[PDB]
Order: structure tokens, then sequence, then C-alpha cells
């Protein structure tokens, strides 16, 4: 109704309550609440794919009880 | 060995050369809360890497002391798996390996591996240390040495035994092919260990080649670009053939230092609760047990009770929990048939009052393995 999991590389699994309507941008906002990480500093990956902030969970065919993978962004020389 | 390390080391330092035509100082001004990205821009923007060889003058917001702090604080970020450059080598390990998927995580990853190489070479050039644990094959790969079956054992001992079994026995019953299941982001892929691999059967005659290909896949093949970029940055300050006088154990000591916990500093800054005292018997048995364990065990014990493998830069006096300072704490809890318990957010060990030393020792060891 529905639940997903976000695995960090620091051996932590975050539980989120979401719905398929939710944009990636909004999922990241929930993560920022529970974790302190500014959404633009978030990289989410599912099934080998980086997830764009504009698209939605439904768009990526992310079913119930799925695990996403989170990473912090590096910005490079700009 | 350490005796040979010191002889080689004094020779090593004498051969390192500071060029005469660089500024006499390399200045950095930084904010602790952005230390990674700022050190990265400053150091990766220089036209000439040799200016890194000068005296470091570093300011956040004694210079040798701020430099020490910088090396330490930057190591925590460079060796932070959140960025996806490095990853834990196993679910039950504190050692880091290169993330083969670092590129998906961040497209600029090669530039950061080169940077981390530069900082590592820079530490060594200045006789300082970074702070972190890498898997042993990392250092062998720095030296160009072949990775082998025995190298698997310190990373993944069950897989090591599994491959040793294959080496020592007839593997026909196993029905193995030169295929391997690779897992990335929860998904499983079949990859050929060599061309047409999944249709080549493992036999007594080719199983040595199979084992070698599994080892290359495990540690070498998927991280070459990242490792090569690291080495580019590492050799931008230190010549490779100078580096190669060192073996892989010595190289780790040179770069990342001892890898062990000071039991005395640990003991002399712990707090006891609910009955326990510095001379209480159960406590003396505890610190006697800690003295007798090896590095891997002391580190796993530190991780078990504090949640991390890293000792504070100024030792256990400055240990932190989740809410500011929090000295290491042992408190009496439970009954001697119980295994001890850990509260990591508060650096607290729940330790039953066992009756013998030997019993505390086995129960403490068993609790430690049993945690993940």
């Amino acid at each position: 109704h529905m639940r997903i999991f976000v695995r960090t590389p620091t051996r932590k699994t975050i539980t989120l309550e979401v719905e398929p309507s939710d944009t990636i941008e909004n999922v990241k906002a929930k993560i920022q609440d529970k974790e302190g990480i500014p959404p633009d500093q978030q990289v989410l990956i599912f099934a080998g794919n980086r997830l764009e902030d504009g698209r939605t969970l439904s768009d990526y065919n992310i079913p119930k009880e799925s695990t996403l993978y989170l990473f912090m962004r590096l910005r490079g020389l700009e | 060995g350490s005796r040979e390390f010191k002889q080689k080391y004094d020779y090593f330092r004498k051969k390192l050369k500071k060029p005469a035509d660089i500024p006499n100082r390399f200045e950095m001004k930084l904010h602790r809360n952005n230390i990674f990205e700022e050190s990265y821009r400053r150091i990766m923007s220089v036209k000439r890497p040799d200016v890194l060889k000068a005296r470091l003058w570093i300011e956040f917001e004694d210079y040798g002391g701020v430099a020490r702090e910088w090396f330490f604080l930057l190591s925590k970020e460079m060796f932070n798996p959140y960025y996806g450059l490095f990853e834990y080598s196993a679910t039950d390990n504190y050692t880091l390996q290169i993330n083969p998927n670092s590129g998906l995580c961040n497209e600029d990853h090669l530039s950061y591996f080169t940077f981390i190489g530069r900082v590592a070479g820079l530490a060594v050039f200045h006789g300082k240390l970074l702070d972190g644990f890498f898997i042993r094959p990392f250092y062998k790969m720095m030296l160009g040495k072949q990775i082998t079956l025995n190298d698997m054992e310190s990373v993944d001992s069950e897989y090591y035994n599994s491959l040793k079994w294959i080496l020592e026995n007839d593997p026909t019953e196993l029905d193995l092919m030169f295929c391997i299941d690779e897992e990335n982001f929860g998904q499983t892929y079949q990859v050929d260990l060599k061309p047409n691999g999944s249709e080549i059967m493992v036999t007594n005659e080719n199983k040595r080649e199979y084992i070698d290909l599994v080892i290359q896949w495990r540690f070498v093949n998927r991280v070459q670009k990242q490792m090569n970029a690291f080495l580019e940055g590492f050799t931008e300050l230190l010549p490779i053939d100078l580096i190669k006088i060192f073996d892989e154990n010595e190289l780790e000591l040179l770069m990342c230092g001892l890898g062990d916990v000071d039991v005395n500093d640990w003991r002399q800054h712990s707090i006891y609760k609910n009955g326990y005292c510095p001379n209480h018997p159960v406590i003396q048995w505890f610190w006697k047990a800690v003295l007798l364990m090896d590095a891997e065990k002391r580190i796993r014990l530190l991780q078990f009770v504090t949640g991390t493998s890293r000792v504070p830069m100024n030792g256990f006096a400055e240990l932190y929990g989740s809410n500011g300072p929090q000295l290491f704490t042992i408190e009496q809890w439970g009954s001697p048939e119980k295994l001890p318990r850990a509260h990591t957010c508060f650096n607290r060990l729940d330790l039953p009052p066992y009756e013998t030393f030997e019993d505390l020792r086995e129960k403490l060891l068993m609790a430690v393995e049993n945690a993940q």
C-alpha cells in the first residue's frame, strides 16, 4: 500500500512507505527525512538502472517490496 | 616482519626526491563538512602534481597537526562506501575492495580513483598514513603480483575451501562449467569465465585453469580501470620501481599503517557499569582475552561493540556514539549461559558475569562471529 526497501552501502536497509505514483524525486525526499541526505546528493539504482528524478516508481516497473540501491553522488570537476 | 621494513624504509625515504622548482608550500583551505569534494578540486586541478611534494599548509575554516587531521578526516570519506567507489568485500568483512560497478554509481569515478591514489602517494611521500582497511589482494595488485587461490582465504574462506576441495578432489560430481553466477543490484547474471565458458566442463585436467579464472573474476578482471587509475595517481608522486622494493604486507604498513588496536589505550579509557570495576575479576578476564586475540579479532570486537572498525584519531578518549562522546562501556547483564550483547549506537557491551576466564573467552568470541 505499499512498502519498498532502500539498501545503503553502509550496511543499512531503510524502509519506506510509497505508492507507484511517487516520483523518484519524492522517494528521495523521504530518504532525506530519514537519513539527512539532500535529494540531489542521492543516486538511486534499481536492476542496474539509474533512476531519473522526474519518472515514477510505476514507470520503472518497481513492484511491491522491492529493494533500491542508494549511493551518494560525486560531482567531479565542473 | 618489521625489522626488514625499517631498513628498506630508511633507504626508500632517502631516495625520494623533492624537486627544487616547486613552491615551498602547498596550501589548502577547507571546510570539514565538505572535505572530500574540496580536497578533490584543489588537488586534481594542479597543473603539476610535483607541487604536492612540498610542505602541506592546510587550514580548516600547528600545521603538521592539521595535516594529520586532514589525512584522517579525508580517509573517512575516500574510504566511505556510500560514494560507491569502494565496497565491503563481504557481508561479514570490514575490509574494502573496489566496487566493480563504481562507474554506474558515478560517471566521474576514474578521476576520484586517481585522486585517492594521489592522496595515498602523498601520505607516503610525507611519511604519513591514511586510515582504512583494504583486502590483501589490493596490495598485491598494486605490485603487479599474480592473485592466486591462497589470496582468497583472507577475504572469503568458505569459497577458498570450496575451491581448494576442487583442487584436491575429482570435481565431476559437481557438474561445473566455466560459467559463474554474478550478482549486481540483486540480480543474477551468467558470465563466461572464458570464451564459450558455459559449454566447457570442469575436469581434473582443466580445474586448475578454472580456479585461476574464478580468482581473476573475483578480484582482478572487473576492476582494472579503477585500479589502473588509482595507480596512475599513486605513481604520480612515487616511482613504481621504488615502490616495488616492498612486498604486499609492507606496502599496506607503509600506506595504511598497523591495522590493530591499542588494548592499553582501549582499556585505560573504558567505562564499566552495574557492578564492574577495573579490577573486578570478570573485567580482568575481558581485557586478558582482548590481549590474547589477534588483530582481526580485536578489530571485529571493536566493530561488534561500536559498529565501526575505525579507532578514533586520538584514541578511545574521543570515542563517539550516536549522540556525541561515548566512551567504551561494559555493563553487567544476563546470566553465564547467555552470549554477550552489543549496543552499537552507545558503544556498550552487555557482558554476563561468567565464572571462568575460558568461558568468557569462548562466549565473547562466539558472540562476535554470530553478529552478521
